[PDB]
């Protein structure tokens, strides 16, 4: 789903008015949920999110 | 005295900022039940 969404959107050239800037998007990757604690990374569970 | 979650350790923390379990990382604590007499009518 997300790959088709990002592939359908086409970013054209950006010109304020020679130099020009163009952007592109590659493969979309999604990682598993992880709690960013102050000490170290911890496993994230639905009940942890419900209680916090 | 507070009991942690997946980790078994007595917190016993009463400070306002102390909310994180020691040497555990998780911030979920359960209040422990002390030895108090309670009367119920059957
Ligand atoms: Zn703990």
């Amino acid at each position: 789903g997300l790959q088709n969404v990002f592939q359908s959107f086409g970013e054209m050239l950006v010109e304020p008015s020679w130099r020009y800037a163009t952007v592109k998007f590659g493969e979309v990757t999604v990682e598993k949920p992880t709690f960013f604690s102050d000490d170290k990374e911890l496993e994230f569970l639905p009940w942890h999110a419900r209680l916090q | 005295t507070y009991v942690c979650g997946d980790c078994g350790q007595e917190n016993t923390l009463k400070s306002g900022d102390v909310i994180q379990c020691r040497e555990c990382g998780y911030r979920i604590l359960y209040k422990k039940r002390t030895r108090r007499v309670v009367q119920y009518e059957a």
